[PDB]
């Protein structure tokens, strides 16, 4: 927008260009991890945690 | 604003003049670029 | 009667049984919808169809009377049919078959048919002038040689050149050689040995075509002047057939007509100008035409004669030709096309063989025809079977992945892998994948999902293109905090500002703009911006502003 | 709307829109070329069930 515009300006911010979806907890929710498991397709590189 | 609603058979110039177009195609959208 | 009968129950106990209705409906046979039809004509009144023995009256008598009317007729009736493809086999079997010798009559009369147009449209060879400047543009490299023309009746490119030498020779031989006793005989031969050629279906149609466009005009021509002669003068016809007809030429007929001492003459005094204008355009056209109207008018006859002609007998073709697409299109009944759009989109096909099929080769058009129909039926299924349009190509492609696919199973005992499939067939593997995700048919929005409301699945999708509300009041309170910042300045920096980047305006204006205003060239412009820059970037003026800067 | 996995829902109005139009277009098509009445009645019986 026009002074979203500004505002970048003056403290020099840039964009992302990335978003953030990534996965957390339910609200309310409070427990351990008790397990994680990693499916990855055939031709994907299978990253270091997998 | 409004008081009262009526209600009426339709004219083939009102149908006309409530459209901003005709459709001739049976076509949705492209199958790669999904746009219109 | 018998409906009475049903109904006298119905309204005793309020409701009835499938079967006492069934039973007491009328022996007249009903084809399933016509049960249907009757069903609801009695639920009209209101009526438990309830399969077993059993909640208000809610029904107007309008509607009462009324479905108590087409109930009595209801058994008055005989055959009546709500149904397309029932009513399509009944129009349809109204027809008998043709034995073979029967496409031989049919066939020599298009034959007939065809050259009687052809003659009719060569009789006319003022077209031998276009077709001559069209050749000598092709000759110009404008065009390929055989593009033109689809050879001659005779088959090398040097005979066909010849053949044109001797047209045109022919044509400047009788074009320049008019003064009529002979000329006549000049124009018959000129026409005779332009029969010899061959010309392409569209160049044809466009020659038939401009024909037609120039009759027209002069038939317009021809109606103008009757209506502004009849209408408005009620001139009697005999006086036209006696002057207008036999020299169809000159003013004589119209001009020297005023003389006559009629009422009708005197009256022509108001419409002159526009018939003589008519006129003046006749005398043009009819001099470019160069042959009498009416041997004209006799040619457009005859064409229109062996049109029709060819046109009826094709029709009884195509009629017996209806009695088949059934059968082919009862081959794709479940194939995503309803089965009269299959039929009648054969039917087109069907066309398309009777005008293009030469009997002289003698082949069973049960085989000339059984092709161009399947074409027609599997071109549609591709190009208006799915909602998200697929080209043939992609769709031939699918079915074929779908085939080696169920044979790789079968000798597998087990779905293929998109890489055993990519080896199987001849694609780069990531091609499979692509086409292995050309998504199904879209999933019906209203298809049930409940047993605890009654919901369907379209009420689960939500809306992802709404600013959220607590970002409406975010972005209110930027504007406005950059008031306060910017207000907190003085006048001419704060419009600098205000102008460069678009704060309460309608464009982004460049630097030109503002120094044309604030008298200046850039670099001064440019120096009053950085100041308010690093002066809004200090604190102590810009915490809020901070705020607003998401971490 | 697309869905995730790119799979698509629709209204069934589009199928009964594109029943529409198709029928209209082939009766618009099949007038052009002179067929015999039986085909163009037909059409047309077809267009208004459509
Ligand atoms: C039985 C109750 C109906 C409802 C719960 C069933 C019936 C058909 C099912 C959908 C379809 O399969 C098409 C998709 C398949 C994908 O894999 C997952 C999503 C997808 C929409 C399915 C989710 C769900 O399972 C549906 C809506
Ligand atoms: C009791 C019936 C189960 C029903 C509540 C479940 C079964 C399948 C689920 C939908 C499918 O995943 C397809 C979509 C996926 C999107 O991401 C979110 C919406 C979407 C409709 C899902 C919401 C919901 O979760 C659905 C309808």
């Amino acid at each position: 927008t026009p002074e979203e515009k500004l505002l970048r300006a003056i403290f020099g911010e840039k964009a992302s260009d990335v978003k953030d979806s990534s996965l957390r907890v339910p609200n309310g929710v409070s427990g351990t991890v008790i397990d994680v498991q990693v499916f990855t397709r055939d031709g994907v590189e299978k990253d270091k945690r997998a | 604003e409004f008081d009262a609603i009526k209600i009426a058979l339709a004219s083939p110039d009102m149908i006309r003049s409530w459209s901003f177009g005709e459709v001739k195609k049976p076509e949705t959208i492209n199958y790669r670029t999904f746009k219109p | 009667s018998q409906l009475k009968l049903l109904v006298t129950r119905g309204k005793e106990q309020g409701y009835l049984t499938y079967a006492e209705v069934n039973d007491h409906l009328p022996e007249d046979i009903v084809d399933s919808d016509q049960i249907e039809d009757i069903i609801q004509m009695i639920n009209d009144m209101g009526i438990q169809v309830m399969e077993e023995a059993p909640a208000e009256n809610t029904a107007d008598e309008d509607a009462a009377e009324a479905a108590a009317q087409v109930l009595s007729s209801v058994e008055s009736e005989i055959g009546r049919t709500t149904d397309p493809v029932r009513m399509y086999m009944r129009e349809m079997g109204t027809v008998e078959l043709l034995t073979r010798e029967g496409e031989i009559d049919i066939a020599k009369r298009i034959e007939d048919g065809i050259n009687q147009v052809q003659c009719s449209v060569a009789e006319y060879p003022e077209a031998i002038t276009y077709l001559l400047e069209q050749y000598d543009r092709v000759e110009a490299e404008e065009a390929r040689l055989s593009d033109l023309i689809t050879g001659f009746v005779d088959i090398d490119p040097e005979l066909a050149r010849e053949k044109f030498a001797e047209l045109r020779a022919q044509y400047v031989v009788t074009r320049d050689t008019i003064k009529h006793a002979t000329a006549q005989e000049e124009i018959l031969k000129l026409s005779e040995v332009f029969k010899q050629f061959r010309l392409v279906p569209k160049q044809f149609d466009y020659l038939v075509n401009s024909m037609r466009v120039m009759m027209d005009r002069v038939r317009t021509q021809e109606r103008l002047i009757m209506k502004l002669c009849v209408e408005q003068c009620k001139m009697p016809k005999k006086n036209f057939i006696t002057l207008f007809t036999g020299n169809e030429t000159s003013d004589t007929w119209f001009n020297a007509a005023i003389a006559m001492n009629k009422p009708w003459s005197e009256k022509l005094h108001d419409v002159s100008e526009e018939v003589h204008r008519a006129l003046q355009k006749l005398q043009q056209i009819e001099e470019e035409t160069g042959l009498t109207i009416e041997q004209v008018k006799d040619i457009n006859r005859r064409m229109s004669i062996g049109e029709a002609k060819a046109r009826r007998a094709k029709k009884e073709m195509v009629e017996a030709n209806l009695r088949l697409v059934i059968s082919i299109a009862k081959k794709y009944t479940n194939r995503g096309l309803q089965f009269l759009d299959l039929i009648q989109e054969g039917n087109i096909g069907l066309m398309k063989a009777v005008d293009k099929f030469e009997y002289r080769r003698g082949y069973k058009f049960s085989t000339y025809a059984t092709w161009w129909i399947r074409q027609a039926i599997t071109r549609s299924i591709a190009d208006q079977a799915r909602t998200i349009r697929i080209p043939v190509h992609m769709i031939e492609t699918i079915n074929k992945l779908n085939r080696i696919s169920r044979q790789m199973l079968q000798e597998m005992g087990r779905e293929p892998t998109p890489e055993e499939l990519a080896e199987r067939m001849l694609m780069p593997e990531d091609k499979i994948r692509k086409v292995l995700k050309i998504a199904k048919e879209p999933i019906s929005m209203e298809t049930p999902i409940g047993d605890d409301e009654d919901s369907h699945l379209g009420d689960f999708i939500e809306d992802t293109t709404l600013e959220l509300p607590l970002d409406s009041a975010t972005t209110e309170s930027l504007r406005a905090a950059t008031h306060d910042v910017l207000a907190g300045l003085t006048a001419r920096e704060a419009k600098v500002l205000r102008m460069r980047f678009g704060i309460d305006m309608n464009t982004d204006y460049t630097l030109e703009e503002v120094g044309k205003q604030f008298d200046v060239t850039r670099e001064r412009i440019r120096q009053i911006e950085a100041k308010a820059l690093r002066k809004l970037r200090h604190p102590s003026r810009s915490e809020v502003l901070r705020s607003f800067l998401d971490d | 709307v697309p869905l995730d996995g790119g799979r698509f829902a629709t209204s069934d109005l589009n199928d009964l829109y594109r029943r529409v139009i198709n029928r209209n277009n082939r009766l618009k098509r099949l007038l052009d070329l002179a067929a015999p009445d039986i085909i163009v009645r037909n059409e047309k019986r077809m267009l208004q069930e459509a």
